[PDB]
């Protein structure tokens, strides 16, 4: 039903934002084609642009925050397929070679990334024990969702929101999506995470 | 008054012992409360991760076993051996990978199966399992016989086998019960997906490099 | 079940480097430095990053001996330097002096020397995965991971024409980890990064069909 | 009556083998492996007969010198390989690295080096007469009983010139044994079988007559 | 009377077999001339075959069992002779050389086998000494008849009834068979073998 | 403060020191119940095992002394002398080698003999036991005046004679009572097998090599 | 061989001279 990471809440250890900062934030939706490979946000980066948690992430000098992440799918019942979501702390990106990621690509933004490898998860690590993390299943037959709470999982108490990722969100279909002629083409992928006991501090 | 014996002067080993700190009065960072502490590897055994049942001469294709309707009724899907430290599926499971530092083991284990197609489609699978002195069953008549299981897509999307004990040896198979049937405008092909997980009774020997 | 613990699956000491110091030859220079590295050897680099964090106490020992696997005995000094220190210079650098600096002189002769490092870390653990820049190169770097440099001397007026092999080896003690991490399929390529080579190997070896020893 | 224990009567330590690493000569090898084997003599082989099964610790100790019964400090390593694990090929092989092998760095110079084996087979006991196929040659082993190979080696980085010859000894410790047997009147004819020779011997040795010192 | 092998009755450590597979199975006879020298039967081995014991101990994975073995002589009065009947846990037979031991020696079947060199026991051991084992003795003159109950006795708890012998049973004639002219040439020499407490594992 | 004495250093010995673990936190297998458990050699010593007296210049027939009718009555079936650890009949015995593996033994022994004769046959036998100073009996009659008994085949199938002490001698003898009476249709030879073993009071003293 | 491993008896001359067989049930077969 729902997955609480690491089996706890969130919670305060500064100012604190209330009502304004602790809304839900509903990014654009992607569109999940038959060719699609997988997806990554890497938040607290996606915010820092948006709304008013992008307006204190960015002037206060030190951040601290738990965030609640609800995935959802609109698909009919002539669609199959299945996902895997993910929540996976201080997730760091590779290069493949033929050697330095891009920013770009460790920071993707608002809009997320696509995966080059998801096999190897572009870390170089198995796609199959991506379990080991807070996780959930979407089956388009069984559920449309799945809901993370992730609490708040760093060495320091405060760090800064724009230099260090504290983990990263990653939606990957293991099972192709197939559809039979005439039903839509793309099936469409939400995302809205609502943060949960957010501080700042050194504004 | 002492006298020193034959083991003095020794360090071979992996003794543990008392040395001198190096900077006295030195105070490490305090601790704080970080979530996620594990103190055993023997309860990451215990988590189920994708198997590679397929694993045929493809990258994430390599993790799902296909289904379809095959016309010959009685037929297997596919098959895997159930022993983790051994080359093959159960190297991509976690509870494989921490096997291959340990030189024993043993327990029970667990399997889940997942099926992945529409909404729409309705049929049956017969998932058997085979004792470590036996050779695999050769019909889908002969593996009824011992330990099976008979499972149905419509009712039920997801089915759990544990196989009593193993040590470092058991077969388990997929036969088709019936055709795969669908509506029509509904995809005809679909997967399925393994996991595999160690139980609770699940123990590790000697400690070993991979 | 105590085998399978993560205490006791970090136990052992083990060899974290091999360095040398080497007046003989075309280099007369006579000392060395050594950064304490332990990731070195790709083997203890994969059992410590099933962790993100982990904190620990080391304790080091160094066996030493000449060309010949012979010991006579000569005096070694096997300084430490903590992190924000400076290295020597030379033989003769005043940094083998400055009484801050932890120093054991022993010698050849003598059964290994041994000290204990406590947990150096200005965070309450260390981080082997750090997604983010401390301020290219930059991606993915832990500043504070860095637990100093040791750097051996032989004591000697001038020029020994001996080279002096020395085996450093590493305890892990008190050891606590936190939240697990998979382990790594693809061969490393470089030290501190994860990258891997374009070419995927597979995880599971290959067997002629899906149904089929 | 505490000298016919069981306990007592396996007691003492005693010469277990004796191997040499012969760097010198013709073999430049440098290195030896020994497995463990508590039968090699056969006077220890038949006093552990007179028991079908038999549990116990072991203690081990290197007695080790050059062919001059002389002991030179110059610096040897002996490690253990526990059941299960690889051999090394060579000197340099990986294999002497490899945390989970113990291993012991000792002099010449210093006391014999010492260190005590537990009891390592996967069955409750050890079996010394086993009936039975494992899965010709295959008929009355017991794969079970293999204890570990130590394997010592001069740590050098080239070819000494001097052999260094090494005694090892076996103490039994906390021993229990098992339903009795007969001992062996036939001579010995390989190691593993109990095979015996064509020609039987007596057991006990002719007088001229049945009346008759 | 009646020997219990080292002081221990049979018992339980599975499914375990009932009556059908505890009664008693007769082995055909064994004759006992003037010239015969010893048998050995060496079981499990020698029920593998017969019956439903047989069944159970083929197609089931991990055995366990005690025995009752019944060795029973028919002789008149005029015949003298006296046999040793023992049980040997592990007993390992060998080759005498002019080298291992064929199969047919090794695993006998319900037939048994002859001692070539039974002074040795085939082992290279006296036979002086083989009363150091769980023993009874037949004398023609005093009794006609010997039973020992043997416990199970291995260093694993369960093990496999095809590949190993937990012991082996051995009659031998210490003192050669006597008679006057016109007598039966031939003693019978019969053996009724029950199991106790069998368990089996692993069908 | 300390100071070494002049025993340190030294390994030569048969001291029962403590070494370190060579692997630390390693569990080995429990144990189980094994039927069987000897704790000491010394009741090795008191089983009854076959004794060879015939050994004459043969194989199983070795252990076995003939016995007939010999028409001279008074007659000297067989001896043998008493000692464990002397070369002779007793190395058969398993008290006698388990007495090649220590320096001194004494006490009791007992010796048993069983008349394999047919149920038909009749006679008596004279059984003599010399101390360890006097020379053996040169005839029947000066057997009896010693220790002895008379047994008779017909009311005793078998017979026991307990030795009293012996240090590491004794003679015993076997004599021939009566003739050996048999009626017609019956076998007229017949065997004796004697059984040695040690008492109670039997000790052992300072191992040896064998 | 195959007879024993039915309903049976072992009789013995001289210890037993004479010995009873039930045989349970029958109707108007079994053979012995």
């Amino acid at each position: 039903n729902i997955v609480l990471s690491y089996g706890e809440w969130p919670e305060y250890c500064p100012t604190r934002p209330d009502v304004s900062v602790n809304r839900f934030y509903t990014l654009s939706t992607k569109s999940w084609k038959t060719e699609s490979t997988g997806w990554y946000w890497k938040f607290p980066d996606v915010l820092n642009d948006t709304g008013v948690f992008g307006q204190n992430a960015q002037f206060h000098y030190l951040y601290r925050s738990g965030f609640c992440m609800h995935v959802q799918c609109n698909a009919s019942k002539f669609h199959q397929g299945a996902l895997l979501v993910a929540a996976i702390p201080e997730f760091v990106i590779a290069a493949s070679s033929p050697l330095y990621p891009d920013f770009a690509h460790t920071n993707p933004g608002k809009d997320g990334q696509e995966f080059r490898d998801p096999y190897v998860l572009d870390a170089g690590i198995p796609l199959s024990q991506a379990l080991v993390f807070p996780h959930q299943w979407i089956n388009l037959r069984t559920n449309n969702c799945a809901t993370i709470i992730m609490p708040y999982v760093n060495a320091l108490p405060f760090d800064s929101a724009l230099n260090h990722s504290n983990f990263g969100l990653v939606v990957i279909p293991i099972s192709p999506l197939k559809y039979c002629n005439g039903a839509t083409t793309e099936v469409p992928v939400t995302l809205t995470i609502a943060p949960l006991n957010s501080e700042f501090s050194g504004l | 008054p002492t006298e020193l014996k034959p083991g003095t002067n020794q360090f071979l080993t992996t003794d543990d012992g008392t040395s001198p700190p190096i900077l006295p009065g030195f105070e490490p960072t305090p601790l704080i409360h970080i979530p996620g502490e594990f103190t055993s590897l023997l309860d990451l055994c215990q988590i189920e991760t994708i198997l590679e049942v397929n694993n045929t001469t493809i990258g994430v294709s390599r993790l799902l076993i296909p289904v379809r309707a095959q016309n010959n009724v009685d037929q297997l899907c596919a098959s895997f051996q159930v022993d983790p430290g051994r080359n093959g599926p159960w190297q991509s499971t976690m509870v494989g990978q921490i096997c291959r530092y340990y030189t024993q083991w043993s327990g029970s284990l667990k399997v889940t199966f997942m099926f992945t197609g529409s909404f729409m489609a309705t049929g049956k699978m017969l998932i058997a399992y085979t004792p470590p002195g036996s050779a695999q069953p050769a019909t889908r008549e002969a593996a009824m016989l011992g330990t099976h299981i008979v499972w149905d897509f419509g009712l039920q999307s997801s089915v759990t086998l544990v196989i009593p004990w193993i040590s470092n040896t058991g077969i388990v198979t997929i036969w088709y019960q019936t055709n795969f049937v669908v509506p029509p405008d509904t995809p005809t092909e679909a997967n399925i997906i393994a996991l595999g997980a160690a139980q609770k009774n699940f123990t590790l020997k000697l400690c070993k490099d991979t | 079940v105590n085998e399978a613990s993560v205490e006791h699956f970090y136990s052992r000491a083990g060899l974290v480097g091999v360095v040398e110091v080497k007046d003989s030859g075309t280099s007369l220079d006579g000392y060395t430095v050594w950064p304490i590295d332990v990731m070195g050897f790709v083997q203890q680099r994969r059992k410590l990053e099933l962790s993100t964090y982990m904190r620990f106490d080391a304790e080091f020992t160094f066996v030493s001996n000449l060309s010949n696997s012979t010991t006579p005995g000569m005096l070694l000094q096997y300084m430490y330097v903590p992190p924000g220190a400076p290295k020597p210079d030379g033989r003769k650098s005043y940094q083998w002096q400055t009484a801050t600096n932890p120093s054991v002189f022993a010698k050849l002769s003598d059964p290994p020397p041994q000290v204990s490092v406590p947990f150096m870390s200005p965070a309450t653990a260390y981080q082997w995965f750090y997604d983010g820049y401390p301020t290219n190169l930059q991606y993915g770097q832990c500043p504070n991971n860095m637990m100093g440099h040791f750097a051996i001397r032989t004591v000697s007026e001038s020029t020994t024409g001996k080279n002096v092999h020395v085996r450093v080896y590493m305890r892990i003690k008190h050891v606590r980890a936190w939240v697990p991490r998979p382990l790594r399929s693809q061969a490393y390529m470089v030290k501190n990064y994860p990258t891997y080579s374009q070419t995927i190997t597979n995880t599971a070896t290959d067997r002629a069909s899906i149904t089929t020893t």
